[PDB]
């Protein structure tokens, strides 16, 4: 091929070719001349070297080119990831397609993705030339081309008219299983990012930290058939390793319902009575009552204990106002049971499976519409901030400490005067301080999740907390329980590179912060991890291959 | 006490810990190595010098024919550092090399020469350095990054692992030098000893011991001890050595002097060991089986027969000991082997041995370095006395000898670069020393192991590498021909070095572009340490060990600023105060610490010094006097960290920070983060887009001064004095009296950098600081640069931020925006980007870059001119015309029916075709600047003529400019001096400026001054007229280009990229995000006094990532901007000068112990009122990294303000115009904005080109290709029922190159139907295949 | 073993395509051998209809045209 310039890019195999038909003639004319033996006996093992044309580099040496690099024969053409079968036969480049960066925009209805209207006018190119011919907007395709350059108003009409009805793919780089590729219809959008809903980055295993998806479109009428009855995002609700649903709301909508679900001991308007949760919403929204306060309502469940056919039954139930707000939100078959509780993560899975299992699909798909909107509607009304005051340091650590270095101290002195061995005195140390992070563990989560004291009408009462780290843990709202007593605790013993553990542990919390020393025990820690992550990743991949190449 | 470029915003400091160090020039670590490597040194020690002595004299073999050197001179650059980068030449000098060729004459070798010659060769271009460790290579500007590598010197490396599974352990040593080959030994799971040179197949370890010139009995004498028997006429007695008994349990009663010392049966105790050597037991007769375990040491012949009975290294029979016995073998030599002590390696060893002699061993050393070939006796003697004996082929090194000897324990620290005999000899003793177990294994993670080389050090060896070549192609041309009288330059050969020198620089793995969107970029990678290129290791061949930190990394090397994935702990980044040791070592400061007291002086401390001392802490309290105020300190001695004594203490650590990075440094409340998100934090602060008004750190470290003065950007002023015209291009100072040379004349002139392109595409610009007539010092900075502030780096700006969940909008990561970040203009970003259009020549002719296109009508040529090119400020957008080229066409080979056409309405097509440059889609911009370059033989165009009558113009207004100012200094100074001796104060400007300089005086140094400042002005007009025709020469000279081209013309283009939905931001602890929504004002959260927040983050990132720093930024922020906005209001209405003191020294003075006293009874109601003007944005605070601002001071400062001590406060709601409980945290983050803008992400493929050999799309965006549809979605395809899909996924729409026209072709005309074909990669494998003898075809 | 059974299978383009290719291709080329493409790996590398999801009809369909 010319390049431009004057230059010229070809192939190693020309060199190849070259080789072997210039050794050829050689020898057919040392052939004309009856030569010595021992010329001609070189020449046909320079001829043999044939060997490198079909495998260079296998017998021998490999013969390099002018960049002294080993040239590439056709066995190189065929096998490893860059020959045809891995690189171009396999995975090829498609036309139809795009990238950009994931936002996230809660308004979607979850069979809908957002779509930038840029990307919606490059994709969809001759679509919107055949119905511009057909609508007689342009005489030719050729003015049709030029009036989609020109951007003329008319023809983002023609755009929403061919965008209605026509899925597209969505798809993220490490596809690992079949949920990584879902249909979605687009929504046109005035920005420049996919806008992707948000129960579905669970699937996808996407957090908006800067992703990015790819774009493809279904071009023929079985593709789009294809596209929405097997991969649309309505069909995939439950995982394909086990029946458990995978739409479960994931962080802030959990933690929103599970501060709309729960009941302040003493708050107002407590003791009134509710004829029915429309009643519940009024009295919220007016404000004359609060969110959560054990009210005794009225409200009707039905059951299908019919064959099929729900049936009525209607009492006083006695909850609270949030959960009666809720109420308004489930579909007609589920028992009440099911929201009359704090509603966790666990909870609102189990909740979702079951209605799934009782009602059918289209309720459940609705109910995880309606869930994740008054989901984030009373998140935002909660205002769940967090703060310095929100991690509570137990009033006894540092006591536990000095009673920790009175013990370590004790055995440090057993060992001056040789009374025990070198392992006895490391596993001593090892269980004590074990002994004292587990104590001052509890003595935090203990002065943490109940040490609310608020007081109905009389003397005293104690309740679970809102404060609001315990509600991000204990919800199951991102927060773990082991992840506290970092906040709050002694950070527990690091490891050194060799596996051992530490002598004296870190002592210390993120609130009162380490000093040089113990962050630079701490930093090897992380950084084995984050290598470990890192590399973790490679034999995965490498299992999935040969898992999926033998069945 | 501050300099007046600090009474403008200083800075309040929360620092306890009083530092007693000055942070060091930040990039002296390139500077210093580059200045060792080109610099008149007269010795050899480094430097050019260093590679000419170690190369040169050169000799021809014995025909009397010298080459010697004498000296070298560096020139001056023809192009200097912005002329290079306009064009696109390295920036270099010519090295003009002295050297001399003498011929000897005929039998005098050691006598006279008969001729000589000295002639200035030539010897390619070196390329030079710019005074901020950058080079400009070709247009652009790379950086060459220090390598770390193993040290040259012997390595007792262990095995260690069970590498068999028999569990044993394998000790083997290594020899590297910095030029050679290696030499490694090991023993094998039958602890036999080996030995292998260059990882080539195993040898037994005797091969090079004999090889040594050493016979088997001098190696059993150096290897072993001896054990003599002595004949006694009967019994074969043997001597005795009381040590040589412990841990043993003799077969016997020994016992001697009628005296019982150990028992038959008992071991020889410890007691009995005493009792032997008090007893003064010398010789005893011993049981006869006692020596039949023996081997026998060297060679007992028969004396009468000239017979062998024992050769050495035999063991012993008792029929043997008769035949010794009757040839009268009274002394018999033996070794004292053992099974704990003495290990028979070096026996046994030698029992495998297959050699006798030296010639055995040379013919075996011969076949295993080469094979096939024949031995030879001279080949072989020359090979091994050659490979390790040669100043050529072996240098060990300097530093090699120094380790080498260092780790042999041998005291002398230099000698030979070549290894002795007794090297060798040490080297095995230490290796079995090892093996038996007195001695202790190495390591390689250790940082006493590993030097740290600079560009000097690869420059020098690249250029001895050049220059080998040169002396090798020299002793060919010396040799033959003739004599002559031939002049020293054509056997030498410029291209054969400066290509070796210019193929390291050009494209090494190390030098590459330097990101240059941050100041703090180009530091932390000017100082960064790489364990990958040549010499070092490989990504796919590095174990996890070397990744790992390790407890000599203590401030020497950041361990928690690392790139992150696919290559971690292989580029460490380098310590804020760590310093290269005289070898390469790293090394670092400490504070001596006398008897108790702590002394002030600093010591600077190598890798393995360390271990040794005993180093304190930095967070050791202590009282004004350096005594430790506790009686311990958390020391930290071998690794461990123990509570040591107050009287046990060497050495104290000199800054509490100097653990981290400068990168890292810049992190406030750095000891709160957990390591994982301060390193994304570090990683991510050094990708930050410059903004277009770049605002402050409201929380900062404290270290941004240093940072910002220590880059290069910012404009620092070299002398003292007072400001007299500023301009935002240039600014002029006057120098004051004591700071000015007696020779010349001094103003100084800075020329700024306005709107110039980085790699990176931002817009690196300056603009000034200082005012006109207003004093300034040594070191102020006059002109921030991009992401500067006030000499202060601000990457970022600070917005008013609140922690809650918002309707969904920040569901992961994502970042609520208000519309008040953008109507403010605060993050909008400056893009310069560089568009060129060639003319090449075509065969069929030459192209032209006339305005004059087909097809196109008057709105693409609007805003072109006469010759073609686009304006100079013309509002272009995406899809426009800029450079009008047009390209001959042959014939177009017209085709039916529209030839018809053509019938009808004549409309003949042309035989030029349209290819003009036009403006990439989805930009938009004003052209900032043309650039026209031209082929030296072409008739230039109206355009070009343009440019250079512009820049001709230009250049000579600016040099006469100068040289006015210049002369307007002089003769004010002049006027100065006529004052004094023989004043002429209304006399001297009657007169014009004509004779002032002639003026007589009193005959003081001024009389023979002002005739000083004569021949200046003299030399400065002579210079001027020089000067302007060289410039006026090299403008309109022509430009040298690529073969084949005539002109090319590059457009500069200015985009305002603003802010949108998809763009990301960060803060400063790595809590990345995505923009996902702009709301209007209204509709943000607004606080009880109708302020609306700014930024609404997500609260659920904090407790899982457990970067708690940011908030505890957050509140810091807040009571930042509640002082200054307390202020604000306080000079809203006009109140007084010292009711502003009394609050300033108030805020000042919080909290408890903190250093920086800044009482303001010195500054005089006019700094005060500066002071307050710059401060009524916020106060800025600062926060040394682990010293901190402990959290009661937050809460007093907080309390200051009105603001409550919480810090949060009830925030309603924007539309319900509700509230919501629960109080919020708000306050002022720090927030950045990273450059992954979403528009150089977001793009699409319709039906673009596709690649030539496989029918394929291209690749990624940049020739608007399509997506890698990879195998694990094909997978996913299969895991679906979806087979139509898979079918149009890689057979329609990539390959069927008929199936896609008809897909096109059904698409348009309505119809979506699809044919399938046959893939047409496919088919080529097919060829492929088929090419080879292997038959495979398609049949049915 | 997967990683042995993954490679004893009747195909050889499905097992050319996941392994050295050079043992595969000489193997089969002294054996003669025929693929008939009944897997998955095949009819993806050929670029037909995949005998397993939708595609299960059409093959049903053609296996019944297919000798009858
Ligand atoms: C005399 C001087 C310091 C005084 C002790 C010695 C000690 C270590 C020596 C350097 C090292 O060997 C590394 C390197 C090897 C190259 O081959 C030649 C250059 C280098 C820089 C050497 C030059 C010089 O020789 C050094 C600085
Ligand atoms: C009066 C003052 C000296 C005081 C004794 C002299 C010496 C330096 C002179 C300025 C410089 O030339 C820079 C500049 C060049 C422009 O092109 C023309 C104006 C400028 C401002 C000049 C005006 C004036 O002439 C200056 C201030
Ligand atoms: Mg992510």
């Amino acid at each position: 091929v010319p390049l431009d310039g004057g230059r010229f890019a070809t192939s190693d195999l020309n060199d190849l070719y070259r080789r072997v038909i210039n050794r050829n003639n050689r020898l057919k004319r040392l052939l004309d001349l009856a030569a010595p033996d021992i010329i001609v006996r070189n020449e046909k093992r320079m001829l043999q070297e044939v060997d490198a044309l079909l495998d260079n580099g296998r017998r021998g040496r490999a013969i390099t080119g002018s960049n002294k690099r080993p040239l590439k024969s056709l066995a190189d053409m065929i096998k490893g990831k860059q020959g045809r079968f891995r690189q171009n036969l396999l995975g090829k480049r498609v036309d139809y397609s795009g990238r950009s960066v994931i936002t996230v925009g809660p308004y979607l209805r979850l069979h809908q993705c957002g779509l930038p209207k840029k990307m919606a006018l490059e994709l969809f190119k001759p679509f919107i030339y055949g119905k511009l011919e057909l609508r007689g907007l342009a005489t030719t395709i050729k003015a049709a081309k030029k009036m989609v350059e020109r951007e003329e108003a008319v023809v983002w009409d023609i755009l929403d008219e061919v965008i209605r009805e026509h899925p597209v793919l969505l798809n993220r780089a490490p596809t690992l299983h079949r949920l990584g590729i879902q249909a979605f219809e687009p929504v046109l959008i005035e920005g420049k990012a996919i806008q992707l809903h948000p129960l579905v980055c669970a699937a996808y295993n996407a957090d908006f930290d800067g992703d990015q998806m790819a774009v493809h479109v279904p071009l023929t009428l079985e593709a789009q058939l294809e596209a929405r009855a097997l991969m649309m995002s309505t069909n995939n609700i439950l995982s394909p390793a086990n029946g458990e649903p995978i739409i479960v709301p994931s962080q802030d909508v959990v933690l929103g319902l599970y501060y709309m679900t729960r009941d302040c001991v003493n708050a107002k308007g407590e003791g009134m009575v509710l004829t029915g949760p429309k009643e519940a919403e009024r009295l919220y929204r007016s404000g004359l009552a609060s969110l959560h306060a054990r009210v005794k309502v009225r409200i009707t469940e039905y059951e299908k204990d019919a064959n099929g056919e729900l049936v009525a039954k209607t009492s006083l139930k006695d909850t609270t106002v949030g959960r009666a707000i809720l109420w308004m939100i489930v579909p007609k078959g589920l028992p009440y049971s099911i929201v009359n509780q704090a509603l966790g993560k666990k909870a609102i899975s189990k909740m979702l499976n079951t209605c799934y299992r009782i009602l059918g699909l289209k309720p459940t798909v609705i109910f995880a519409d309606q869930i994740m909107y008054t989901g984030f509607a009373y998140a935002a009304r909660s205002g769940a901030s967090v703060g310095i005051d929100d991690m509570v340091i137990p009033e006894k650590k540092h006591e536990i400490i000095s009673e920790a270095e009175a013990e370590v101290a004790e055995i440090q002195e057993q060992f001056q005067s040789g009374l025990v061995t070198a392992g006895e005195r490391y596993n001593k140390v090892i269980d004590i301080w074990a002994a004292a992070n587990d104590r001052v563990s509890k003595a935090m989560m203990d002065n943490l999740q109940t040490e609310t004291v608020i007081n109905r009408d009389g003397q005293e009462e104690k309740q679970v907390s809102f404060n609001s780290i315990y509600m991000m843990a204990d919800s199951g709202a991102r927060g773990s329980a082991a992840q506290i007593r970092q906040l709050a605790g002694m950070r527990g013993l690091m490891a050194k590179p060799d596996g051992s553990i530490i002598e004296t542990p870190i002592t210390a919390n993120f609130r009162e912060g380490l000093n040089v020393l113990q962050y630079f025990i701490s930093t090897h820690g992380a950084r084995k991890g984050l290598a470990d992550t890192a590399l973790k990743t490679a034999n995965s991949g490498y299992l999935t291959r040969r898992l999926v190449d033998v069945a | 006490v501050y300099s007046y470029t600090e009474k403008k915003r200083i800075r309040k400091d929360f620092g306890k810990r009083p530092q007693v160090l000055d942070v060091p020039y930040l990039l002296s670590i390139q500077l210093d190595s580059f200045q060792k490597f080109i610099e008149q040194d007269p010795e050899g020690q480094y430097g050019l010098e260093a590679a000419f002595r170690s190369v040169f004299p050169i000799q021809s073999y014995s025909g009397n024919s010298e080459l010697q050197y004498v000296s070298y001179r560096l020139g001056e650059p023809v192009f200097d550092v912005q002329e290079c980068q306009i064009r696109g030449v390295t920036y270099s000098a010519p090295l003009r090399v002295k050297l001399r060729l003498v011929i000897y004459e005929r039998e005098a070798p050691e006598g006279t020469v008969k001729d000589i010659k000295e002639q200035e060769v030539y010897m390619g271009e070196i390329p030079l350095m710019t005074d901020n460790g950058t080079f400009v290579i070709n247009g652009t500007e790379r950086v060459i990054v220090s390598q770390l590598h193993r040290s040259p010197g012997v390595f007792f490396d262990s095995d260690k692992g069970k590498t068999h599974s028999s569990g044993k352990v394998l000790y083997n040593a290594r020899i590297i030098p910095y030029r050679g080959s290696w030499l490694d030994f090991e023993f094998d799971p039958k602890d036999n000893l080996f030995v292998r040179i260059d990882r080539r197949r195993k040898l037994p370890a005797t091969i090079i011991l004999r090889a040594l010139n050493y016979t088997t009995e001098q190696i059993l004498d150096l290897f072993f001890e001896k054990v003599i028997f002595e004949i006694r006429d009967n019994k074969l007695q043997m001597e005795l050595v009381p040590e040589r008994l412990r841990g043993e349990t003799a077969s016997f009663d020994i016992e001697a002097n009628g005296k019982v010392y150990v028992e038959k049966g008992r071991r020889i105790t410890a007691r009995h060991i005493r009792q032997l050597e008090k007893d003064d037991v010398k010789l005893i007769e011993v049981p006869v089986e006692y020596i039949a375990g023996k081997v026998v040491a060297k060679d007992y012949i028969d004396e009468s027969t000239g017979e062998l009975i024992c050769a050495a290294n035999m063991e012993l029979s008792l029929d043997l000991l008769a035949k010794l016995s009757q040839s009268g073998h009274k002394r018999i030599e033996t070794l004292f082997t053992n099974d704990l002590d003495h290990g028979p390696y070096i026996s046994e060893t030698l029992r495998v041995d297959p050699t006798n002699d030296r010639l055995s061993a040379l013919v075996e050393i011969y076949r295993m370095m080469r094979p096939g070939e024949p031995p030879t006796r001279e080949a072989a003697e020359s090979l091994f006395e050659n490979l390790f004996f040669s100043e050529d082929r072996y240098d060990l090194s300097a530093v090699g000898r120094m380790k080498f000897n260092r780790s042999l324990l041998r005291e002398e620290i230099e000698g030979s670069g070549i290894l002795s005999k007794d090297d060798i000899i040490d080297v095995m003793k230490k290796l079995i020393d090892i093996r038996n177990g007195k001695g202790e294994v190495d390591d390689i993670d250790h940082l006493g192991n590993r030097r740290i080389r600079s560009v000097g050090e690869m420059a020098e060896n690249q250029f001895r590498v050049g220059l080998v070549r040169v002396e090798r192609a020299v002793k060919e041309r010396l040799s033959l021909g003739d004599l002559d009288t031939l002049m020293p330059q054509d056997m030498i050969n410029a291209k054969p070095i400066s290509a070796a020198v210019k193929e390291f620089f050009g494209s090494s793995q190390l030098s590459q572009f330097m990101d240059q969107n941050n100041p703090l970029s180009e530091i932390t990678h000017k100082r960064r340490i790489s364990a990958l290129g040549p010499g070092g290791l490989t990504r796919e061949r590095a174990g996890f060990e070397v990744r790992d930190v390790h407890p000599t990394h203590y401030g020497r090397v950041c361990p928690i600023e690392t790139p992150e994935g696919p290559n971690i702990g292989l580029i460490n980044s380098l310590s804020v105060y760590a310093q290269t040791n005289e070898y390469g070592f790293l090394e670092t400061p400490y504070r001596k610490v006398t008897d108790g007291v702590v002394t002030d002086e600093i010591h600077y401390l190598s890798a393995i010094e360390e271990g040794n001392y005993v180093i304190a802490q930095a967070n050791s309290n202590l009282d004004e006097e350096g005594h430790f105020v506790e009686d311990l300190v958390t020391c930290r001695s071998k690794g461990e960290s123990s509570l040591f004594s107050r009287d046990q203490v060497d050495y104290m650590d000199v800054s509490t920070q100097q653990v981290v990075s400068v990168g890292a440094s810049l992190i406030p409340f750095l000891e709160h983060d957990d390591a994982n998100r301060a390193l994304m934090g570090a990683n991510m602060q050094r990708q930050a887009v410059p903004t277009l008004r770049a605002d402050k750190p409201l929380v900062g470290t404290g270290m941004e001064r240093a940072v910002a003065v220590d880059s290069g950007v910012t404009a620092v002023a070299k002398r003292g004095g007072v400001v007299q015209y500023v301009d935002a291009s240039r600014i002029v100072i006057k120098v004051n009296e004591d700071e000015m040379y007696p020779g010349e004349a001094g103003i100084d002139i800075y020329n700024l950098t306005k709107y110039t392109r980085s790699n990176q595409n931002t817009c690196i610009n300056q603009m000034p600081c200082v005012s006109l007539g207003e004093p300034v010092e040594r070191g102020d900075v006059l002109a921030d640069g991009p992401s500067t502030d006030l000499g202060e780096l601000a990457l970022g700006q600070n917005m008013r931020v609140a922690f809650m969940p918002w309707n969904g909008y920040n569901f992961e990561d994502s970042i609520l925006v208000s519309e008040r970040v953008v109507q403010e203009d605060r993050f909008t970003t400056i893009h310069i980007q560089e568009l060129a259009c060639v003319s090449r020549d075509t065969k069929l002719g030459p192209e032209e870059i006339t305005a004059d296109i087909p097809n196109v009508g008057e709105a693409a040529l609007s805003k072109l001119d006469e010759s073609g090119i686009v304006y100079i400020g013309a509002e272009v957008t995406g899809g426009d015309i800029l450079v009008g080229k047009v390209t001959p066409k042959g014939e177009t080979q017209l085709t039916p029916e529209e030839k018809l056409l053509r019938a009808i309405f004549g409309e003949k097509a042309s035989d030029v075709k349209d290819s003009s440059l036009r403006v990439p889609n989805g930009v938009s911009g004003t052209v900032i600047d043309v650039q026209v370059f031209t082929r030296d033989g072409v008739e230039k165009d109206k355009r070009a003529l343009e440019i250079e009558e512009m820049q001709l113009k230009q250049a000579k207004k600016d040099l006469s400019e100068e040289l006015q100012i210049l002369e307007a200094g002089l003769f004010s100074r002049i006027r100065a001096v006529l004052v004094a001796g023989g004043v002429e104060a209304e006399k001297l400007d009657k007169l014009p400026r004509d004779r002032w300089l002639e003026l007589g005086l009193t005959d003081e140094e001024k009389q023979n001054q002002l005739e000083q400042l004569a021949e200046q002005y003299d030399e400065l007009k002579h210079e001027f007229e020089k000067k302007l025709e060289a410039k006026r020469r090299k403008i309109t000279q022509g430009d040298d280009l690529a073969p084949g081209v005539l002109k090319i013309v590059k457009v500069y283009l200015a985009v305002k990229r603003r802010i949108q939905p998809g763009d990301k931001m960060a803060g400063r602890h790595g809590n990345k995000g995505v923009i996902s929504k702009i709301n209007p004002i209204e509709d943000m959260p607004y606080d009880e006094n109708g302020t609306p927040v700014d930024i609404v983050l997500n609260p659920l990132g904090v407790p899982s990532r457990m970067n708690i720093g940011q908030i505890l930024e957050t509140h810091l922020g807040m009571a930042a901007k509640g002082i200054g906005d307390k202020i604000n209001a306080m000079l809203k209405q006009q109140q007084e000068v010292a009711k502003l003191r009394e609050f300033i020294q108030r805020a000042y003075d919080l909290g408890a112990d903190v250093r920086q006293k800044v009482d303001l009874s010195t500054f005089s109601d006019e700094e005060v009122m500066r002071l307050a003007e710059n401060l009524r944005k916020g106060m800025p605070i600062a926060t040394p990294v682990f010293d901190g601002a402990k959290e009661a001071e937050i809460k007093e400062l907080l309390k200051l303000g009105d603001l409550p001590t919480s810090g949060q406060i009830r925030l309603y709601d924007g539309r319900t115009g509700e509230q919501f409980e629960r109080p919020v945290t708000v306050g002022y983050m720090y927030m950045l904005k990273l450059n992954h803008l979403v528009d150089d992400k977001m793009h699409a493929r319709s039906t673009g080109s596709y690649s030539l050999v496989t029918q394929q799309p291209l690749g990624g965006k940049a020739q608007f290709g399509g997506q890698r549809f990879g195998e694990m979605e094909v997978w996913a395809l299969e895991a679906y029922g979806a087979a139509y899909t898979l079918q149009e996924m890689l057979t329609v729409k990539s390959d069927d190159v008929n199936g896609r026209t008809k897909m096109y072709k059904n698409i348009v005309d309505g119809n979506h139907q699809m044919e399938p074909g046959m893939p047409e990669s496919f088919n080529v494998l097919l060829k492929e295949i088929r090419s080879l003898g292997i038959n495979i075809e398609l049949e049915d | 073993g997967i990683t042995k059974a993954s490679l004893a299978t009747e195909s050889f383009i499905s097992a050319a395509s996941f392994q050295e290719t050079t043992r595969v291709l000489t193997e089969a080329a002294v054996a003669g051998k025929r693929d008939e493409l009944r897997g998955l790996k095949e009819n993806v590398i050929v670029g037909r209809l995949i005998p397993a999801g939708t595609g299960y009809a059409y093959h049903q369909d053609r296996m019944r045209r297919r000798a009858a």
